Formats: structure tokens, sequence, C-alpha cells
């Protein structure tokens, strides 16, 4: 029980390091890189995975 | 048409340009929005052992 | 190993088409990079595209 909840755990935050198809997985770049237009594109992929 | 083609290298290596960016003094044992080396983030800053 | 200001080509209109594909022109500033390699030529007026 208690490996069973540390790997569900685990596996939901190394989720987080996943690019989901987008160009990278921090948010903090991409506003900091691509136009608020083109940055709309790369977070919907993001939050579709997550 | 005179081309030039501006390439760079991205969080591979410190960044040894950056533009005229003004910059100020250091906070510690308070959340506080950070940017080092172009690395944007918020959280609280401490010394580290 | 410099300070690069990207404004002073954005505010003066000199280059005729310019274009950003990987980052934004106006956060070039705001976020920099380690090595900048800028490949200089010259082509045909039609070959710009």
């Amino acid at each position: 029980v208690v490996n069973q909840n540390a790997q569900a755990l685990n596996t939901l935050v190394k989720q987080l390091s996943s690019n989901f198809g987008a160009i990278s997985s921090v948010l903090n770049d991409i506003l900091s890189r691509l136009d608020p237009p083109e940055a709309e594109v790369q977070i919907d992929r993001l939050i579709t995975g997550r | 048409y005179r081309v030039v083609v501006l390439s760079f290298e991205l969080l591979h290596a410190p960044a040894t340009v950056c533009g005229p960016k003004k910059s100020t003094n250091l906070v510690k044992n308070k959340c506080v929005n950070f940017n080092f080396n172009g690395l944007t983030g918020t959280g609280v800053l401490t010394e580290s052992n | 190993n410099c300070v690069a200001d990207y404004s002073v080509l954005y505010n003066s209109a000199s280059f005729s088409t310019f274009k950003c594909y990987g980052v934004s022109p106006t956060k070039l500033n705001d976020l920099c990079f380690t090595n900048v390699y800028a490949d200089s030529f010259v082509i045909r007026g039609d070959e710009v595209r």
C-alpha cells in the first residue's frame, strides 16, 4: 500500500518534466520567448497533457 | 538583400551576453520574484550549505 | 561576453524583413543567451523567402 501510493505520487511528479510536445516544459520559458498569441499554442499542449 | 541570421544557444551554459538590465540588491528570508541569468521564478531565497 | 542591446534596432527602422521564429523580438533583451552566432551573407532579392 505504501509503495503503491509512492509510485503514483512519483509518477505524477515526473510528468511535469515531460514536454508533451511543447517546446519546453517550463512555463516561464514559453512566456519569455514566444509572443503572447504564440505562447498560447505551446501552453495549450502542456495543459492538455498535464 | 543583405541577410544576417541570428543563432544562439539556450540554457546549455551560463549567459555571458545579456542586455543592459540593471542589477539590484539581493533579498533573503522572504518570498520574492528572482531573475538570475535569465532564469525566472518565485521562491524564498536562503543561504544553502 | 558583452552587452547586447537589441532595442536600438527595433526602435529605429532599418531591417526591411525582420522575423524571429525561435523567440519574440521584444523578449530578446528580457531573456538573454550564452553564445550568439551571426552568419552574414548576401543573396538575390527573390531568394530571401
